């Protein structure tokens, strides 16, 4: 076999700036290389095939050059919707092979969260298990941080969080965090509240509901 | 119009089988060079196996070889892979592309190959309301089903931005539960009720839950 | 072999200029006579032109243009006889050689050139060239009009030197004492052609050209018509008188010859000839030799298939989606098939779409071309030439460029995969420039091609020893190495045995998932019914009366499923209806009737 090795493994950049991407081939590999670029749980998409060569209706930022064995992908000036990993591949040996992937995150300035809090379903109230749920609606960077009360009680390991994907558009994040409980300890309670924390807020967002009271 | 459309994917258990399509048009498969590659969850692309149908060349992995067997129907315009003895590793999301110069071009969407040997499970949707601004979110609860994935959209797909569908989280249960929400101005409740198009193949269902303000 | 094809491909620059001289000298090396035009073109200054040195006689024109080279040496060239000619009026055309220690051209050296028999010479741009001008044209030309048709410029880079203090009055072809310009025409006594000296007894036979030793029809330098085993005659051989003397009864007329039989690839006619294409109302039937004859259709000539040169396709130059749609289901195509950039780029100035891959399904039909198969471009999702999967012959009739009958340029296929080609009659392979193609080395190309004569040539491909690994050199169970390409399904010649289109190791003969029988290497089913055996012969054939036991009930001498029940072998033959045993043999019925029978009996009849 035959081993393509990309560097950076992960690289951060602000829209417009020049990302190279390099690729190594452990042994010569001729012309016969590969671009492709891949956004999260889609199929990967041709950029440039020959090492130089790239396939159509690719934009003009994406460019590819060979030296030796060294391979570089670069964008010229970046954009939001370039964000995802890029893989090499060689077709000159067989079988066939993939560089370990290059993931791209775009950097831009802080955004301050939207937060929503979302009442258990009168549905799902007949069922025995109640979900609150809480939104963090686009924001940068990705690390914030949420906290359940429940009655001014703070809740440990009952809750689970989810994150977007960086938006294609203007590259923020959204969050949401889950408040598992069984109706009986949800009827024991009255006002429930998700504090959240983040570099965009200069203190702590509080979004509240009372159990069926207002 | 060059199209692979894959089909196929879904739930099997250790040890089983299961064989997945890709159906082409605007090309011959016969003629041409149907290549297999799969991605485990959070990897790199991994080649799997090959078919020069004409010529009657088939390639495998050494992953692979010896339970995975390539094919292809001529007048069916389909390429075939037949998995056997299926394990835990197996479980990626496979993709079926084209040869061409020396790259792949088309490209399959992809369907998901999951061995496990939990049961299939329906998903309960249940809403998330808007309380009593400017601008607010609603959305739906796609709770406790196997396996992934869970396809949301709105209203038929007429409605696409301020929409976040949120990545599944595995619960301590073993099943998935994910979350949908979409952001309108705080205007527009009553007389403007949007409904949320939950699918889960594995299990067929197909659930309509309208949104309202209560 | 004496006798050789031309070129035909005049001033246009080399398709590969790297292996231009290798195609000149394996065409020329040995020739004697040139079956068509000597084009000696773009030749560099230190090249080896020795392979020339046995060229005797040309048929068509010779065009000595764009060369750096010094000298061709052509001594041995007697006459040209121009068949064809150059810009339709030249025999001998000398075109810029040498630029307008410097390359070019200095002299011509056509020592034994006495005989131009039709059209004229035209020599123009050749700054180093001499000696052209003290030529006597006028003798080499058959007739005298040939002179109003010759421009000879002189226009000159250097001095020349005088002909040898031992030429006879002035004109040579160069330097030398041997150089010197032989006359045999305007130097002849009262009637004669041509002639040998001055005096009446010089005279060469009527049936000469280019002059003789001595008198007799055997004496010729050159026949002026048929050459009938080294006596010139007018035809080649309804009788008068009543007798029988030597020399072979009849012959075929071949280039200037007559031969008792046509040439490898040729066709015999009625009307006595050999041809590389037949008249129309003529079919073409295969001796159970594989000669092949043109002869007239007893009834209407049934459905052909043109390819390009040919009918219809005679001026069009490429396959295109104009007229893929004609080769739908031809066998054998009479013509040739050239697949160019325009062919899939598509011509935009007529209303012409770009040819589609998967249209030239087409030639998956295709067994034999009688013209060549040049591809300069290939659609880029077609790994191999596989729609050519069942082509086993291309016989060349029809080359090239003139000089090949297979041509693969430009195209980055992986592998060749013409996995049933098993000759090319005649005319080079030229292979050049595929920089992803391996498999072009692992093709037995010695047994493709029919006289020795005959070669590939290849440069640019992918490197031979870069083609080592798994789908870059061929199967372990290919025979001797040989394969169009990669896997068990691309061997030329298989190892061990066949199954269907697969080499492979065993036969399931002792054990194994369907049972099989071995027949001419070939792994074949046994029937259903057959009862597989534990590590012995399950059957012989592949019908259910050659099990060896069967697997449910046996009725003789047949492995049946069930017994006969009410069945009638035909028409007028009474049903057949049978019971079986506690073996399992099936038994027949008793009495007919009330009691129909079936193991314990059955009423309604
Ligand atoms: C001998 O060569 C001369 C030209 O001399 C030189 O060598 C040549 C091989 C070329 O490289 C030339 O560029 C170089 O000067 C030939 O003389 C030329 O003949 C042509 C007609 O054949 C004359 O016609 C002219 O054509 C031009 C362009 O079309 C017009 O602009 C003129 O009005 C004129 O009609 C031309 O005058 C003449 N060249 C010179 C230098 O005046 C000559 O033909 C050649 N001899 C033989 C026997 O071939
Ligand atoms: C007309 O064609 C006949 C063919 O029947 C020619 O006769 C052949 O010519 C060769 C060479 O001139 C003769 O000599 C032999 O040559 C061979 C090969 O060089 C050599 O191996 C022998 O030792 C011998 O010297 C021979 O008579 C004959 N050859 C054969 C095999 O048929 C004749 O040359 C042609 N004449 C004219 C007018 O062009
Ligand atoms: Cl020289």
């Amino acid at each position: 076999d035959i081993q393509m090795t990309q560097s950076p493994s992960s690289l951060s950049a602000s829209v417009g700036d020049r990302v190279t991407i390099t690729c190594r081939a452990s042994q010569s590999v001729s012309s016969a290389v590969a671009w492709y670029q891949q956004k999260p749980g889609k199929a990967p998409k041709l950029l440039i095939y020959s090492a130089s060569s790239l396939y159509s209706g690719v934009p003009s930022r994406f460019s590819g050059s060979r030296s030796g064995t060294d391979f570089t992908l670069t964008i010229s000036s970046l954009q939001p919707e370039d964000f995802a990993t890029y893989y090499c591949q060689q077709w000159w040996w067989w079988p066939s092979t993939f560089g370990q992937g290059t993931k791209v995150e775009i950097k831009r300035t802080v955004a301050a969260p939207s937060v929503f809090i979302f009442p258990p379903s009168d549905e799902q109230l007949k069922s025995g298990t109640a979900s609150v749920v809480c939104l963090l609606n686009n924001f940068y960077p990705r690390e914030a941080k949420v906290q359940w009360k429940v009655d001014n009680a703070l809740q440990s390991g009952n809750s689970q969080e989810s994150v977007t994907e960086q938006d294609s558009k203007d590259s923020t994040y959204s969050l949401s965090s889950t408040l598992t409980l069984s109706k009986a300890d949800y009827e024991k309670h009255k006002v429930y509240a998700c504090e959240v924390t983040h570099q965009g807020l200069s203190s702590p967002v509080t979004k509240s509901f009372n159990r069926g009271e207002c | 119009e060059v199209q692979l459309v894959e089909s196929g994917g879904g739930l099997v258990q250790p040890g089983g089988s299961l064989r997945l399509s890709c159906a082409a048009s605007g090309f011959s498969i016969w003629w041409s060079w149907i290549h297999w590659v799969r991605q485990a969850p959070g990897k790199g692309l991994e080649w799997v196996a090959s078919i020069s149908p004409s010529s009657g060349w088939t390639s495998y992995a050494d992953s692979v070889k010896g339970r995975f067997t390539i094919s292809a129907d001529t007048s069916k315009n389909t390429a075939y892979l037949q998995m056997n003895s299926l394990r835990a590793e197996d479980t990626a999301v496979y993709y079926c592309a084209r040869w061409w110069s020396s790259a792949m071009d088309y490209w399959g969407q992809g369907t998901l190959v999951t061995v496990s040997s939990a049961s299939t499970k329906g998903p309960s949707v249940f809403p998330l309301a808007p309380s009593s601004g400017g601008t607010a979110a609603l959305g739906c609860l796609v709770k406790d089903y196997f396996p992934e994935p869970v396809t949301v959209s709105w209203n038929s797909g007429a409605l696409t931005s301020g929409v976040h569908t949120f990545p599944a989280v595995l619960q301590s249960s073993g099943l998935y539960s994910l979350s949908s929400v979409v952001t309108v101005p705080s205007s527009s409740l009553g007389t403007q009720t949007y409904i949320c198009n939950v699918n889960h193949k594995p299990s067929n269902t197909k659930v309509d839950k309208k949104v309202e303000p209560k | 072999t004496q006798v050789c094809t031309g070129t035909d491909m005049k001033l246009r620059l080399p398709a590969s200029p790297e292996t231009h001289l290798d195609m000149l000298r394996h065409l020329y090396q040995g020739c004697q006579v040139v079956q068509g035009n000597l084009e000696l073109t773009y030749l560099p200054t230190n090249a080896s032109l020795s392979f020339l040195q046995d060229i005797q006689e040309v048929q068509g024109y010779v065009l000595i243009a764009h060369n750096q080279v010094r000298q061709v040496p052509l001594q041995r060239l007697r006459i040209v006889r121009g068949t064809q000619l150059f810009e339709d009026n030249y025999a001998l055309a000398v075109l810029d050689n040498g630029d307008p220690s410097p390359g070019g051209l200095r002299e011509l050296q056509l020592r034994s050139l006495t005989e131009i028999l039709k059209g004229g010479v035209l020599i123009q741009r050749n700054p180093q060239l001499c000696y052209q001008d003290t030529i006597l044209w006028k003798d080499i030309f058959h007739k005298n009009n040939q002179l109003a048709l010759t421009l000879i410029d002189t226009n000159r880079s250097r001095a020349c030197h005088p002909c040898s203090p031992m030429c006879k009055g002035s004109r040579c072809w160069g330097e030398s004492s041997e150089d010197c310009q032989s006359l045999t025409r305007t130097v002849c006594a009262g009637g004669c052609a041509r002639c040998k000296g001055p005096l009446p007894t010089d005279c060469c036979h009527e049936q000469c050209a280019a002059g003789c030793t001595g008198p007799k029809h055997s004496d010729c330098l050159a026949c002026l018509h048929f050459n009938h085993s080294g006596i010139c005659e007018l035809h080649c051989p309804n009788t008068d008188t009543f007798e029988s003397m030597p020399n072979p009864e009849g012959r075929y007329t071949f280039g200037a010859s007559c031969v008792t039989a046509c040439p490898y690839n040729y066709l015999s006619t009625d009307v006595g000839s050999c041809t590389l294409v037949c008249p129309l109302h003529n079919q073409e039937v295969t001796a159970e030799d594989g000669t092949q004859r043109c002869e007239k259709c007893s009834k209407p000539c049934a459905r052909v298939c043109y390819g390009l040169g040919m009918e219809h396709l005679r001026e069009v130059r490429a396959v295109t989606s104009a007229n893929i749609q004609e080769f739908a289901g031809c066998k054998k195509i009479f013509g040739s098939l050239a697949f160019l950039p325009e062919s899939f780029d598509g011509d935009p100035a007529s209303n012409t779409a770009p040819l589609q891959p998967e249209q030239l399904q087409v030639f998956e039909t295709l067994e034999e071309i009688t013209g060549y198969l040049y591809i300069s471009a290939w659609p880029d999702s077609l790994p191999d030439l596989s729609v050519f999967q069942n082509l086993q012959v291309i016989r060349g009739r029809i080359l090239h460029n003139g000089a090949y009958s297979l041509t693969l340029q430009g195209l980055g296929i992986s592998w060749l995969g013409l996995r049933s080609l098993r000759e090319l009659g005649s005319g080079l392979a030229l292979i050049h420039h595929n920089t992803h193609l391996c498999f072009v080395h692992t093709v037995p190309w010695d047994q493709l091609f029919r006289n020795p004569h005959q070669a590939l040539l290849h440069t640019a491909n992918r490197p031979e020893d870069e083609c080592v690994g798994e789908g870059l050199a061929c199967h372990q169970l290919c025979a001797r190495g040989h394969c169009w390409g990669p896997g068990p399904t691309q061997c030329v010649n298989c190892s061990q045995f066949l199954r269907g289109q697969e080499c492979v190791e065993e036969c399931r003969v002792l054990q194994g998932l369907p049972r099989e029988y071995v027949n001419a290497r070939h792994c074949l089913p046994c029937h259903p019914e057959c009862q597989p055996q534990n590590g012995s012969v399950t059957c012989f054939g592949p019908e259910a009366d050659q099990c060896v036991a069967c697997a449910h009930y046996k009725d003789p001498p047949f492995c049946v499923a069930r017994c006969p029940s009410g069945v009638k072998p035909d028409l007028s033959y009474m049903p057949i209806w049978k019971f079986p045993d506690e073996e399992g043999a099936c038994q027949p019925c008793p009495i007919n009737c009330t009691h129909s029978c079936v193991d314990l009996d059955d009423k309604g009849c």
